């Protein structure tokens, strides 16, 4: 309903998450991709200014991932391309600040929606 | 830009202050606004000692009805009044005489009120996903009101309203529910409040700006001539980097000078909310105001002079009842709605009833049906036009329709 | 000017119940008033020496929301 498009995959692999906000201020706000490592803390992944012409990625990220968003249709999606075991988490989305070096709002959160959970294994067949 | 209203002639501002004076002498339970004590009080004008008994009045029906034996020993039962969202507006009242709310009674009625939001944070869910008991202005006016009297709430009661203009909350808020939040926001920001929310806070206050900008109708008003009043109070209280606000206000002043000439505000509570804009004030100048300032005394207005008017036809109908009504009702011109609804009782088969409110009859019931949860009588002229005042207010003219429309929001 | 089921304020003639009279609160400006006289819910807490539940939110919050004040009580530094 809000997060989509996680799964199971191969590393190397791709994933497209999209992002659904139901509300008429979406246009007012940057966005964020935000995830949640098993037994780990809340991380941005990446973040998006109200427009899309500034972005923001974390360095483990950089290069495989790519944040856009459709004000249009009220969505934000993450591009996950290349795809490693250490991006196994729920992704998230939700309000970013933009920033002139975007910026986290993990700390701002205590509520976060169902999100949407990626796993990359080797394991997997 | 900022947001700024130029001074407007003082005979147009002092002729709005009349229309607050016989308000100044109806002390009864009913009657007393503390919403026209606050506007007067930011106003340029003055009502003289009948302020002094209007604030005491409003301190003996507040205290006596929420307190204690919860009655007033001069006016008797309370009939569940005044309601929380009332009792916030008397705590503006309080800070428009300089008071903070005090003692054993003070403190008391401030844990009211705060129990107030924490029912309503309870109905809306960590979840978000329920409704206000009341709505979302008063749940933003509860938080300015406690904000003011340097009184904390808890974040997770300011994330409700936050989550309200963030970018996952569904449906539409007003222009005026907009503002009224915005308000709160600036007040916990000015304040430093809820600095674990600094950032929500401050972008919720740009959201505020950027919606209420994009209200703007080509007349000039914020979503229509009545939200116009609370829509400037808040953009008067921040900047708004690089927009053209000062330009957006300006157009909002020419639109309200229009409106004012052609008699759009008789409203008190309406006044009410208008005057400070005229004495460039805010709610948000009661958190340290200057309650001293030199106000211009007013003067009653000339008496009425009722004339000769001619017999009108106006069509009342309601088709939200199996069967439905529709019948034309003989009144005098310039009678209100309301006094279409008292004929058409009068004349047999229709029934309706109202409670009193802060803006004068709200009406609650209309053929034995009243409006139940999250709905509500909308009133209506032809074509399928929802009216922009109230059925003491609204006087129709001959040939109208009038409809009245059970409505769920 | 009061009838004598009520107190007047001394300066500004106003009346108030005789119950304000030596109540602790000035409901009088001047004070006049005040002269010359002698389980909870899960998530909540329980004023010490009152059955009042508030919100464990409002504990430590700057306001005293129990009669007796507990919940403000023990809210400084180690
Ligand atoms: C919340 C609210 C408000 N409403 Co109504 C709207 N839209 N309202 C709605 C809802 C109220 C129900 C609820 N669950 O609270 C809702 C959606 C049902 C609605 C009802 C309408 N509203 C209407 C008017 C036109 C508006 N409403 C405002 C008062 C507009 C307000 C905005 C403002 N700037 O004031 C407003 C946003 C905030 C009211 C409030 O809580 N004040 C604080 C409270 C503590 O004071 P109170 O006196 O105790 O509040 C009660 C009354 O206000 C009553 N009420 C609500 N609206 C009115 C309008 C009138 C004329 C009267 C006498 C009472 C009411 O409901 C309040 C309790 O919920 C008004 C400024 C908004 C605007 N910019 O257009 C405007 C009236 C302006 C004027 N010239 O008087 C009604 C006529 C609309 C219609 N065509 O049917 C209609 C009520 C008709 C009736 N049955 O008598
Ligand atoms: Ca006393
Ligand atoms: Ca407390």
């Amino acid at each position: 309903l809000v997060e989509s498009g996680g799964g199971l995959v191969q590393p190397g692999g791709s994933l497209r998450l999209s992002c659904a906000a139901s509300g008429s201020t979406f246009s007012s706000y940057a966005m964020g991709w935000y995830r949640q490592a098993p037994g780990k803390e809340c991380e941005l992944v990446a973040a998006i200014s109200r427009a899309g012409g500034s972005t923001n990625y974390a360095d483990s990220v950089k290069g495989r991932f790519t944040i856009s968003r459709d004000n249009a249709k009220n969505t934000v999606y993450l591009q996950m391309n290349s795809l490693k075991p250490e991006d196994t988490a729920v992704y998230y989305c939700n309000a970013a600040a933009e920033g002139e070096t975007n910026w986290s709002l993990c700390e701002e959160y205590d509520y976060w929606g169902k999100g949407t959970r990626v796993t990359v294994s080797s394991h997997h067949h | 830009e900022m947001c700024e209203i130029p001074e407007m002639d003082s005979h147009l501002v002092e002729k709005l202050g009349q229309h607050l004076l016989p308000w100044m002498d109806r002390l009864s339970l009913e009657h007393l606004n503390p919403s026209i004590y606050v506007g007067l009080r930011l106003s340029s004008l003055q009502a003289g000692t009948k302020e002094d008994l209007y604030l005491h009045s409003l301190k003996l029906g507040y205290q006596q009805c929420l307190l204690g034996s919860a009655f007033s020993e001069d006016d008797g039962d309370c009939q569940g009044k005044p309601s929380m969202g009332q009792l916030a507006l008397y705590l503006l009242a309080l800070r428009a005489n300089c008071e903070f709310v005090r003692g054993h009674k003070g403190d008391r009625l401030v844990s009211q009120l705060k129990w107030f939001l924490e029912d309503e944070k309870r109905a809306i869910g960590h979840d978000h996903k329920g409704h206000p008991h009341t709505s979302y202005y008063q749940y933003g006016l509860g938080i300015l009101a406690l904000c003011l009297h340097q009184k904390r709430v808890h974040d997770s009661v300011v994330d409700k309203l936050l989550y309200a203009v963030e970018p996952f909350h569904q449906g539409h808020h007003s222009v005026d529910t907009a503002a009224m939040a915005g308000l709160a926001f600036t007040c916990l920001k000015r304040s430093n409040f809820n600095p674990g929310r600094r950032q929500r806070i401050t972008m919720a206050i740009r959201t505020v700006r950027e919606e209420i900008l994009k209200a703007q109708t080509p007349e000039g008003h914020f979503g229509n001539v009545y939200s116009t009043p609370l829509a400037l109070q808040f953009l008067m209280t921040s900047p708004m980097r690089g927009a053209e606000l000062g330009t957006a206000c300006l157009k909002a002043r020419v639109a309200l000078l229009a409106s004012l000439q052609d008699g759009a505000f008789q409203n008190a509570l309406m006044i009410s909310q208008l005057l400070p804009v005229l004495n460039h004030k805010t709610y948000i100048d009661l958190i340290f105001p200057d309650c001293l300032a030199p106000r211009v005394m007013l003067e009653p207005a000339a008496e009425t002079i009722p004339q000769t008017q001619e017999i009108i036809s106006v069509t009342l109908q309601v088709l939200s009842l199996l069967p439905p009504y529709r019948q034309s009702i003989s009144v005098l011109a310039g009678s209100t709605v309301e006094d279409v609804l008292k004929k058409a009782h009068e004349l047999g088969g229709f029934t309706y009833e109202t409670q009193a409110s802060l803006s004068g009859p709200y009406l609650t019931s209309v053929m034995g049906k009243a409006a139940g949860e999250r709905e509500f009588w909308q009133l209506l002229r032809d074509p399928n036009t929802p009216l922009l005042q109230g059925i003491a207010d609204y006087r129709p003219k001959d040939g109208e329709t009038i409809e009245l429309r059970l409505v769920s929001w | 000017s009061c009838p004598p089921t009520k107190f007047q304020c001394r300066t500004s003639g106003l009346c108030v119940p005789l119950t304000w009279r030596c109540d602790r609160d000035l409901d009088c400006s001047d004070g006049s008033d005040e002269e010359e006289c002698r389980a909870c819910l899960a998530g909540e807490l329980r004023c010490t020496l009152s059955d009042d539940c508030i919100p464990l939110t409002w504990r430590c919050d700057g306001h005293p929301d129990c009669p007796d004040s507990s919940d403000e009580l023990g809210c400084g530094t180690n």
